[PDB]
């Protein structure tokens, strides 16, 4: 129970909330729930046209 | 201008508590790493 | 019931969408209406 | 709801009250209640009669 | 209690005042209790009448 | 003329007293939104 | 002088909301920056 550590399971959750922490930090700070980026495409093609 | 509102600004009301819990998990996971990565080292140093 | 909660998100962009459209559809119809307002009054007035 | 406010109907009932305002005070000004201009071109032809 | 707060009940009653907020905004700016739009269909025949 | 006043003119006289009620609604659901947002990182920050 | 104004004269009837919107978005890009820039050293320090 040495050569590694059955604990990233809490590394992958880190990892997964860090980029749904940059997604909503992103969201708020341009004001867009469909971000420009590839966000909702349907939505998207709404919101553009 | 009020439907492109409804389909694209966010109704932050939802992403604001968002941001918080996602903060809150963050923390939390910082916290289960520097608690987690001290068992290899008591384990060893205990049972040697 | 995260597929229903998920299912149940997209059915209320769905119907703000539709809102939207109904509103606009409305607004359309007022503008008809003042316009069939104006075209009573030329009417009563071509009574010359 | 920060990038856009729907409160611009006020807008839009400023700029309907601000054209009816400057009609009146035309009319006011000319004392004339239909302005030589377009208004009401049937009365118009009439007042040129 | 820490991957959902059960506090959004506070946010669809901040969104339905918010509706209502909006709704007596245009009723206070037009000067109209039913506005030029859908309320009050009844009333609106009414007044175009 | 006054009838369509009587079915079109709004009493504001109690909308005025209305809209200031949903202002202060907006106020108090967003400090309890605000407020609430903090409480699950203070219960992990103490648990942990 | 009114096709002038017309295309000249800001409607600033809705430039206000406009001016409103855009101090809003930057006062909310500053507390942005503000709490993000902190990440990088809470990590650290309790990681470590």
């Amino acid at each position: 129970v040495n050569t590694n550590i059955a604990s990233l399971n809490t590394q992958r959750n880190l990892n997964a909330s860090s980029n749904d922490l940059n997604t909503s930090l992103q969201r708020l700070t341009t004001g867009y729930r469909i971000n420009s980026a590839k966000d909702d495409a349907a939505g998207l093609q709404i919101s553009n046209r | 201008t009020n439907a492109r509102s409804r389909i694209k600004d966010t109704d932050f009301a939802a992403e604001t508590a968002a941001l918080s819990k996602n903060q809150v998990l963050q923390q939390a996971g910082t916290a289960i790493l520097a608690q987690a990565n001290q068992l290899p080292q008591a384990v060893l140093s205990l049972l040697r | 019931l995260s597929n229903q909660i998920s299912g149940l998100n997209v059915a209320t962009r769905n119907a703000n969408d539709g809102i939207s459209l109904a509103q606009t559809a409305e607004g359309a119809l007022q503008q008809s209406t003042n316009i069939l307002q104006r075209i009573r009054d030329l009417a009563l007035q071509s009574a010359n």
